[PDB]
């Protein structure tokens, strides 16, 4: 995954 | 909801944030933008964030972290909130 996809996982 | 302490507030302001109080989701949005725009993430394993010698390392107190450590990242953030 890309950074922003990992960060989304962190935010959700 | 939350009020960043001054160093975190400075980081959020560098990517455009102007307010004193934010939701957590907005803090997280701006922090992801800070990481992205300063190219702090590893280009091959993109959950790795390098922060030693960036303000973010000072804020968190770590030289690197993984985005997958969700509870650790929440904790580090909240140590920078009132």
């Amino acid at each position: 995954l890309t950074f922003l996809e990992y960060w989304a996982q962190l935010m959700q | 909801l939350v009020r960043p302490k001054p160093l975190l507030l400075k980081l959020l302001k560098s990517v455009g944030a102007q307010k004193d109080t934010y939701t957590m989701k907005e803090v997280l949005f701006y922090l992801g933008q800070y990481i992205m725009t300063k190219r702090l993430y590893d280009e091959k394993q993109q959950h790795i964030v390098y922060c030693s010698n960036d303000l973010l390392g000072d804020l968190f107190g770590v030289p690197s972290f993984s985005v997958k450590e969700h509870r650790k990242i929440y904790t580090m953030i909240y140590r920078n909130l009132v």
